[PDB]
This record gives C-alpha cells, structure tokens and sequence, in this order.
C-alpha cells in the first residue's frame, strides 16, 4: 500500500507486497511480551507496527487500547488516570473510555458533551497462550491464534519459556537471516557448539533436487502459511571449509543432531526443529515496531508431563538454554541483522542484493508472504485512514 | 412533528439551508437538484457546521477538516470522518419543503 | 506561506494561514529577553522565528542585526568583534557593520572594495517596556507595540515582574494549550490551587448558543486582536467529576475566585485576570524560536502606586508567586504541550483532531489568527526570500 | 549528478557542476593515510567519495576493495576474516574474495555454487608516494598520479611530514576558505605569526589587474589543473585595518616572508608557497568522505639531501611545525569551515553568497572545477549504479 | 552433444522464450525475436533467477526479480542492476528443426 | 555629458556590452531588439558583470546566482538581488549610441 518507491516496487515482480510491508503485515496476531511481564491494574505501554498501545490486565484478563486519546492526540500513559475498575481517564480533558470496547462513556471536564456515546478509541484482540501476550494488530474480529503460530507451539505437553527484547533493524532482516541455511557460519564459534556437543555445519548447502528441499505450506488445515527448509534431509552439510583447495575452517563435528528442518511461517515466525536440544525446539518472532526495530521474541519449547519435570526444565532453561543458547548462541544474529540495515534503508538493497543458491529457500518465503499476508501496514494507518 | 424550512423556490440547486432549532441542535437541509435532504448540522467528528461546507452533488464537506458525508445516507464519505451522521426525514407539500422534528428510524 | 502540504492546507478551510504558520506570524512585536539581561556592549544571541538574531546595548539603547553575515553567511556571534562603540565586525573576513542601520560600513581586508556603502545586513526594531525586551521581527516602521500586548500590560502603574525559557513544543500548541477552557483539568492538584485556597472546577458544561462561548476583538483603539473566553458566562462550573454516575474525582472548593477574564491576543499572548492572586494578573507569550521550539515568557502584573509598594511586591514575586504558581501551577502546562507534538508533528493531527464543545475557544483564536496576523514566517524568510521572474 | 535541486543548478550557470559535487569528483587520486599507518595484514575501514573501502597491506602492497560483500550489503569490515593471506572472508555467508582483484574465489557455505568465479567485487587503485596512501575513487585505467598532485609535491628531495583528520564540513567549503586571499584576517592572533616572526598582513586586497593576479592552469605537460592566486607578487597587502578611517587593527611586521603564491589544484588540494617557513612549502588536501565531512589532509615539504636532514626535520616538524603552524595556524580555519555548514547545508547558499572583490580566486576555481573535473560522484555510485533500457 | 534439439521453429510464436534444460549442466534460454532465434544462459547472472520467466521486450530480456535486463543477441546488460555479461550460445534451424551450442561462444 | 558609446549596428539584437568608465564603475548597455537601456555593470548583489548575463526580454539574468533585473526600471525582477541596479537613460541619434554621464 505506496511505502516504497513506485520504482521499486515495479521492479520487484515477485514479491512487491513484501517489499512494500516495511511497517509489516496488519491482521495477524504478534506477541509483544509474557504474561508475568503485566500485572492486575498496572497498564502497560508498548509500540507495534508503529501504532501505540496500551495493555491493562482486568480481573484476570487483558484488554488492550490504542495509547491515542481521540481528541488532542496524546498518549494517555504519560500520566495514566484509571478511575473506576472498567475505565481509563485521559489525563488532559477527561475524556473517559471502557476497556472492554473503547467507547467514550464520560467525559469529566464537560458531562454534557454530544460526543459521550459517540466515539469510539480502538481496540484490539489480545490473547494469552503458553505465558505469552499476542496481540491481534487488526480489523474485524480476529482468525484463531493457531493461524499465526508454528506447527506444536500450541501443543498442551509443549512448556514455552523464552525471552523478548527490542533489536534495531527491519523486522524482515530478522526473518531472513533466521531463515537463512548459510547463515549459520557465523554461529562457528558459539559456545553452544562445544558447551553442549552440537553437531553443526559451516553451512547447509543445497542437495540435488531443490524442489524437495524448499516444500511451501498452503494447506494447512489451521491457515497457516509457510516455507519449509529441509536442510538435514535434503540439503548437504559443509563440514571443511576451503578456499584455493586448502581446508581453512571446520564444522563441528559433535554428536547432537539439530536443526533437521526450519520453516518461516507468516506473520513471520521460525520454527528449528530440533534446537537448541535434540529433545527441544526453538520458536522466535520478529515482531515490528516500527520501520527500525522489531521485537526479538524467543520461545524455546520442551515437553513436560508434569511439575516437576516443567521445574526441572525452568532450571535447565534458566541455568543453560537461555545464557548457553538464547544468548550464547543467537546474540550473533543481532549484530548480524543491524549489519544488514544500511543496504536496505533505503529500499534499493532489495535490488541491488546478489543472491546465490541457498538463498532459494529465502525467495520461496518472499513470495508466500506477499500472496498470502492479511494486509499491508501503512503510515496513514498509524495516523489515521486517508481517502477522498 | 414537523418544521417549516423554507420554500423549494428560495434555494437553488446545490445550496445548503441551516435549521436553528430552539431548545435542540441544528439541522442542515441540503438540495440536490430537485430533492431535499436534511441531516445534523453537526460534524459527527467534531464540532464544525457542515451548513458552512461545500456541496458537491450528493456529498456535504465540512469545513474544518475536509471530512465528508452523503447527505442521503449520512455514511462518511470522506476521511476523517467515521460517525454516519443523523438525517431527518424530508417532504416537500406544495412547494414549501418540510423536517421531521426527529431523526428517521 | 506554503509550510505545510497542500493537501492539508485545502483541508483546513477555516483556517490555513494558522496551520500553514509553523514558524509564526511575521510583521509583530515579541518579547524576548528581560532588560537585565542584556548590558552595554555585551552583545548577545537569540533565534526568533528561526532567525538568528544579535542583540546589543549601546548609550543604553538597544540595537537588533540579524546573526549572519551578508558575505558567506557565518554567525558574527561565532567570534564577536566589536571594535568601535558603533560597530560590529566579522571575524571571518572583516565585513564591518554600524548597529545603527547595518549598513556594511568597511571592510578591513579591502578597504577599497565596490561592496561597502553598497549593502546592508537586516536589523530589526527593539523596545523595552516594563523591563522587557521586544523585538519586531518584521519589515517596514513598525506599528505601536500596544497593538500586540494585552490591554493593561502597558499601565503606567502596572509593575511587571517574570520569567522565560525554551520549552519543547510549537508555539501553536502552546497558545492552545493556554486558552482552552477545559485544560484546566490538568491543573487540579497544583501546589497553588491548595496553598493559595483556590476555587476551581474539573472543567464546564456549556450553556447558551456558540456565539455567546466567545468574544471576539478584531479591533482596539491600537489594533489589538484577540479572543475572550465566555465559556463560564451561561457555563456550569463542574465540581464532581463523575464515571458511570459515581464520583471519582472532585474539583477544588477554595474560596478565591480567580481567572474571571481569560483572553488570547495576537501574536500569541495569553492574558489571566486575576491570577494567580485576586489582586494581582498575568500575561504569558508563546514566542516561536523554530518550528519545534517556543519561548514560555511569563510575567505577572500587579499595580502599585510607589516604591515602597514595588519592592514588596517583588518580595512577594521571588517568595510565593513565581515558584507557587508561575512554576507550581504552570509547569503542568510545560509537558501538557509536549504531549501534543507528536499527533501535529506531521501536521496531521490538524485533519485529525476530534474536538468537543469547548474547543470553541480553541476554533475561535485559529479564525482570528488565521483572518488578522500580520504574515507568514516562511523557511524562505531564514534562508533569503525566493522569487524568478 | 543530480545531487542538487536543478532549480538551483540552473541558476548557477557558470559553475553548476562544481555545486552539484556535493560528494566530490569521481575519477581522481586521493590521499587518504600515511603509510606507516597501514602494516601488513592489518585491513583499515575508511569512507571516501561516500563508499566504504577496505585497505590492506599483503607482502607490502596495498591493495583497496569495497568494504560491502556482494551478496547482502552488509560491511566485511563488521568482522574481518582473512582466512589465508592473499583473500578476505564475509563473516556472514562465508563469500570470499582475492584482494588483488576482488574475484569471488570461493565461498565456504557453498563450495559449488555457481555464482563462485562469476562475480567481482569493486577494487580501486592503490600507490604510496612521500609516505602517503592514495586510492584513485574511479574507473578504468588510471592517469598518473602527478595530474592530481600540486607542482613540487613530487619532487625527489621533498621531505614530506603531515597530520590527517576528519572534519565536519563539505570539503568544498574547504577547500574555498583555504583559496581565500581575505580569510588570513582569523589567523592575525595565531601562534605562529609571533613565534615564528612571519610578516602577514590582515588581508592580501585585489592589486591593479586582475587578471594578472589570477592565473588559471590547464596547459601544464602532466595534466594538472589548477589556479594560482598571485597575492605576494599582484596583491595588495592590507597592514592597517581601518573602521571610518580610523586603525583598529595592525598586521604583523616580522621579518620572514610567507605566502607569496597559494594555488589551489583539482581534485581539491592547496598549495601555499612558502610556508609556514621561507623554506618550506604546505600542501592540504581536503578529501570527500560524504557530502558533510572531509579529511583534512595536511602535509609539509621541505627539502632533505639525506637521513641526517631529513631526521633533523622530523624533530623540527614534531617539536615546532606541527603544534605551532599545522594546528596553531590551521586550528581556526577548521571551526572557520565549521561556521558556513548551516548557509551551504540547505545548497541555498550558493545563491544568497554576497562575494566581494578578493572572491575573484575562488570563482576562477568554481569555474576550472566545474569543466575540467573528471566526474561527478553521485548518490547512485555508492548504492549502485542504476539504469533502464 | 554439440548441438542441441530443442524444438521445431514452429513450437515458438514470436516474442517468447523457452527454457532448455540439460544434464549435467545449467539450464539455456532461447528465445525467438521475430523470426531469428537466440540463446544465453537461463539463470540470471545477478542471481538465481529465470530469464525464461522474465519478460522478453524486442531483444531485450527483461529478469523478474529486480527488473534487470540484458541483450539476448550480445548477452550484455542492458538494465541495472545487472553488470556480469550472459553467456551467449549460438542457434541454428536445419530443417525446420530449432538447435542451440552444448558450448557457448568465447570471444 | 553625454558618453558616445558605439554605432546602434555594432550591436545585435539581445545582446549587452560592458562600457568601462575610468575612475568609476562599467556600465552596461543592452539592446533589446532596436531599443537600448543602459545600467550599472556590477549585479548589486556580488561582484559579477550583467554584461556577461543573459537577457530575457527587458531583464537581465546575473551570470553567477540567477539572480535578474528589469534593464529599463533597474528593479530587482528576481532573488537574491534586492539592491536597486543604477539606471542611465540612453539616447540614439543618428545610429549613434550615447549613454547618460550619470546615473538618473
Ligand atoms: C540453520 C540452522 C540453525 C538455525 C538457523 C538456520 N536459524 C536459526 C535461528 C535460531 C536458532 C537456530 C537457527
Ligand atoms: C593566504 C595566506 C596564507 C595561507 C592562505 C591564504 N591559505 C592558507 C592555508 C594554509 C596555510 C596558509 C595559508
Ligand atoms: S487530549 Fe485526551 S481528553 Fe483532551
Ligand atoms: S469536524 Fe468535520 S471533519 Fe472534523
Ligand atoms: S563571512 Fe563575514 S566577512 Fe566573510
Ligand atoms: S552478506 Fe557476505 S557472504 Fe552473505
Ligand atoms: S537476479 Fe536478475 S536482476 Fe537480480
Ligand atoms: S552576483 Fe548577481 S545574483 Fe548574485
Ligand atoms: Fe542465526
Ligand atoms: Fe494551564
Ligand atoms: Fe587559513
């Protein structure tokens, strides 16, 4: 929807829709933090898509509110007035909105006013599943949750554990350096190769029948769309790397076998399976903020049939995985992502990039998420809708 | 039940007439050609006269933020706006034109 | 003149000359500084409607040349040189100008040269009144400077006494913020408001036609143009602010009526009667520096007949009323108007505000600007006009 | 190439491309470092005309690559991996490439691929002279490096010694305060003038024929072009600096003479004659890094017949030349570059300028610039050349 | 191997482009320009994009992924952000019959 | 008073000569079709010569910003000028250009 130079968008033919979705696809769910993070009567804030929001967690249950007051424009967070339970108060004129619809139901400064009743702030649809906070940034009442989600993260046995912070880059530099098969070079010397014995290559370069490797999902009976990567199955593990002949790098050569298959699924969530255990799987989000950040949100999933092995897990998670894995190994990931941004600040990196075979996978994704995402996010949407 | 706005023959084609009435809001009779229409006078996005728009057809835009309405169906017809606004049942009876007190059902 | 997009500006029919006027109204007078500020031969700096401005005092009077030289365009402040009582010179290339006139009177580095007598660097007329400096940034004589204060402010007994700073806001949104009748809901816990046993209510419920919320000034005996604001004429002051029919919060009970006459003045001065004390007013000015950017000049304003009466009076001033309620009271209004830059910085939010019935204070200062101000400031007025034949 | 609005190219008829090479000349030579700044194997990140580069010395030769893999954009330099001596590996794919002429040899994640041997990344000329790196930021087969050096630069007994830094301002706006006979005026209380006796007036004014002051190059045998500002020989020397008739202001009598020829040379390096001793000679060049910095290369020439001499130099140079001339003269001429950003920032400056008599210089310069430069570098060039069918 | 079969002259309307796929090696494209045929490599040599996919205007192939393009009688690029030169492989019709080179032309 | 400065031919339409004066500033003079206007050489904002400007009907573009005057009025027709061009009346007798001794 005219983010991007008509120029460039005319040269990308493939796949315009997602070079376009600089702000990021509307109408689909996106976490934005756990539930422990927001507490009964204590409104968070946060930024998603570019637009505001306001969490508030009311008997229980979240309910959430564009940070906008309708009438000067203001963030009502920058001095929150919650007087009654159902209600928050514009600190500048009173203007009062309900949680539960946005509707303008009083107005402090002006009892009287003919806009009580008659304006609405907007909400959005907010879900917890696993321990974790997703938010519908749409229109029109919301698909199932499943929809946007990776195959098994919504498994009763799975327990979800992870962690979320702010990282300053496109959310699509995210998603294709997540999904990227050759990427994993940079991965050569993270402590959770030797740490924990991982079976790692250099690379996973392409096998010999690449349709077989790359298996685009369309067909899921929940909604789901996405690109499947059968590196361990199809592709070819690099373990020597050379250069003139000479070997002048190796893989690892450990015994835990893991990422056996990756799979990007819109709004734009990786699946590795299995990772960062073979026993584990790995699920993270790169939720958009804004056109220069995104939300790195990183779940790890093991089952767990009962406490004391969901204890045990907290433990293992807490005292391994996270420091080991989560930061030991995908830190590098974010410093890789900001080193893609100067490239494609200005738009013209999605022209000028020479891509190479392993990056087949990449361009499979490119085109299933302009087909199939549920809508394009634009400035005027942040604003306000525009139309003559 | 209803109000004497004024006579078919005292407005032009195009024009907007606006409705005081004591002891309740505005309204705003508008003719399109040969019929009459009649809403709020109120912009339903803020406080503005759409009496003081501009006419262009069967659309009324307000003055103050260039948000628009059809005057026969009161549905936003142009941002900002997003509040359909009140329109009032109208009859012209012998040449005099007519609003009902209240907004049509 | 066309600061903002077109697109916007055909929008805003009521009032485009206000919307389009991000960097404010040239052709008026506007304070600055105090005079204890500025001493002789001590020149000093300023940017007003996004010009760089030099100030200097000299045999006591006050000189205004714009901070930039006529030659590549450096700030003479950069390194001032002031080598005769009448002159400045440029530290650059030693282009040498009088205070007097700006006249490009020498040029040491070539002391023959075809420019000298032959240009000259912008100056601007400056008075100082009730211990103010104002300066008009304008071209042509200026008109009298009565024509832009509010009445009063200019009574021979009239002591003025306050304070000024940069705050972070367009000036628009500061004058806004002033005049509108509701906002005083943010002032509800002011230190002042208790201290000072204040009545104020949350906010009013409208009473009369729209004519009767305002009064309108399009003409004084000196010009002046401004906007009263009726609002608690036919209004109900309200005490109870309630949700749902339950009282959740309520105004202040206090027995001094203050604020009775609340007016906004062109270029952009806001005048409260009596405030912040029955005996005593106020006359605040929003002055564009740049387009994100205002002066909050505040004073305060109480008669006095002698000396005796001015120095308690200043006592008064330093001990209560500039940190009671020049600070204490309007420091909520400081972030007030920083909370609206971000819904106007793209000059949207002049589409897309939703207004209620008391911004018809609000609506009825926007039309006055919009029909009375003196001129456009436009970026081309900073960098040099443009025109091609 | 389009880097300025043409509304402003079309009014500067008579040196538009000059104005328009806001990044600089592409297809010339540019100092960039001193040798000893660069050892084996130690990869150096620099930016130049806009474009990253990468420098590297292997078997003593420099050779200078594009620091920005081919593949997705991203800088090799954020993690240098030269995993054997004659190559560098991106750290992010593993694209590895032969410094000495940026093949893409091999790429580790991905041995057969097939873009390996088919894709070349941008390499640019290197060559060390006097103890100074030069990269040639252009194309194809480069000239000799004489054409882009001032007369003597070269010379077998010119000992040459320097200082480097990055300063923030468009290296035009250097380059024409350098090639500025009146600007000598903010050097008056240098350092150096006093401690160094030097005879330096407050200005070097317009002589008598102009035209016999200013001598434009463009028939010199290896190319070079350049003008030269006679003010020792043609010039007026200004000694008492006057305001209404009256001396406010006297130059400095020393007894050594300085400047008596300063000549400025494409891409952009001045030579002053001599300085800042009768017997030396400076040359600075103020090389493009972007459109709003530059580096100001300084360097000084004095002959040396031997080691003995030219350590006798060194000692001098470290001890007396590069505190007192190198940064106790030129110190101001930095915030004096500094100073004309905001009026040349919005390009507006290059049509409000007032110039006076002694611009002449400059303007001669604007003109040879503008006709004899070998390219424009465009916005285009560091993204990526762009073009339709 | 030396020529390849690849259609009758009859298969390919004017204007169109026909991929060739060879084993062992990497895939050609011909394409037909009016009455004369023409061929280069398939895949795009500033990526891993089918020209055979692309849009073919005049004699001037056009890729699909970032609009660049290329001379299919010379092979050399005529579109940014193409730069690295097609290989080029010569065609013939004996007999009504299309063939492309196994080899392309060196220079 | 009067200063002969050339013969009306020795001029083509639209085009200007530099007139040097000693001991004061060059004027310049232009012939707009088969009329003449005369004015000060010097564009009043820098140091260039309108005489080496180009000349749209009866105003003068400055060489060096753009800059232009109305040779007729000597107003400032466009930015950055802003200082009044001197103007000196001009007379043709006999194909005789003759220009104004001082500006008028
Ligand atoms: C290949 C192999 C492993 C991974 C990958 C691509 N992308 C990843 C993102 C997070 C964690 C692991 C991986
Ligand atoms: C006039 C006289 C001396 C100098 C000059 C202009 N420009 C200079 C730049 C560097 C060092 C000396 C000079
Ligand atoms: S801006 Fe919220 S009530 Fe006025
Ligand atoms: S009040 Fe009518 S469009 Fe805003
Ligand atoms: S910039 Fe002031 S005299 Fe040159
Ligand atoms: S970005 Fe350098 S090899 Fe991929
Ligand atoms: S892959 Fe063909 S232009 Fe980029
Ligand atoms: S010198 Fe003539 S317009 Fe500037
Ligand atoms: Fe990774
Ligand atoms: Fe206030
Ligand atoms: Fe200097």
């Amino acid at each position: 929807m005219a983010n991007v130079d008509e120029a460039i968008l005319k040269r990308v033919k493939g796949w315009a829709p997602y070079v376009d979705a600089k702000l990021g696809f509307r109408n689909h769910w996106y976490p934005v933090m756990f539930s422990k993070e927001i507490n009964e009567g204590e409104p968070k804030t946060l930024k998603l898509l570019g637009e505001n929001l306001l969490v508030n967690r009311i008997d229980g249950k979240l309910y959430c509110l564009k940070d906008r007051c309708l009438h000067r424009g203001v963030q009502l967070s920058v001095k929150v007035e919650c007087k009654t339970k159902s209600t928050i108060t514009c600190w500048y004129h009173a203007w009062t909105y309900r949680w539960e619809d946005g509707v303008l139901c009083d107005i402090l400064t002006n009892p009287t006013s003919a806009q009580i009743g008659r304006q609405k702030l907007k909400t959005y649809p907010v879900q917890e599943a696993k321990g974790c906070v997703f938010i519908y940034l749409g229109d029109g009442d919301p698909p199932p949750l499943a929809r946007d989600t990776p195959p098994n993260f919504l498994d009763d046995d799975m327990e979800i554990l992870g962690k979320n912070q702010i990282i300053k880059s496109n959310w699509r530099l995210a998603v294709e350096n997540g999904f990227d098969p050759s990427h994993i070079y940079i991965h050569k010397d993270s402590i959770l190769v030797k740490d924990n014995d991982l079976a790692l290559p250099l690379g996973f370069a392409p096998g010999g029948d690449r349709k077989q490797q790359t298996r685009v999902v369309d067909d899921d009976v929940v909604g789901r769309k996405g690109v499947y990567d059968l590196i361990g199955e199809h592709g070819v593990p690099v373990f020597e790397g050379t250069i003139g002949g000479e070997v002048v790098r190796e893989g690892a050569y450990g015994e835990k076998i893991v990422a056996n298959d990756i799979s990007i699924w819109l709004p734009g969530v990786l699946k590795v399976n299995p990772f960062p255990n073979p026993d584990m799987m790995q699920f993270e989000w790169y939720v958009p903020i804004d056109e220069n950040t995104h939300y790195y949100f990183q779940t790890l999933g093991k089952p767990c049939a009962n406490d004391e092995e969901r204890k045990k897990y907290e433990q293992e998670f807490e005292s391994k995985w996270k420091p080991m894995a989560l930061e030991g190994f995908n830190n590098d990931d974010i410093w890789a992502r900001e080193a893609m941004v100067d490239f494609y600040a200005d738009d013209k990196g999605w022209v000028n990039e020479i891509l190479f075979e392993s990056d087949e996978a990449i361009v499979a994704w490119r085109k299933l998420a302009s087909e199939h995402n549920q809508g394009i996010q634009t400035q005027a949407h942040v604003s306000g809708l525009e139309h003559h | 039940i209803w109000l004497k706005v004024c006579a078919a023959s005292d407005m032009q084609p195009g024009t907007i007439r606006r409705v005081n009435r004591v002891g309740a809001a505005p309204l705003a009779v508008y003719r399109v050609g040969d019929q009459f229409y009649a809403t709020e006078d109120t912009c339903t996005h803020g406080i503005a006269s759409l009496s003081e728009g501009t006419l262009d057809g069967d659309v009324i835009e307000c003055p103050f933020h260039g948000g628009a309405f059809n005057v026969c169906t009161g549905m936003p017809a142009s941002s900002p706006c997003t509040v359909p606004l009140g329109v009032f049942e109208v009859e012209v009876k012998e040449g005099e034109v007519y609003v009902a007190g209240e907004k049509k059902l």
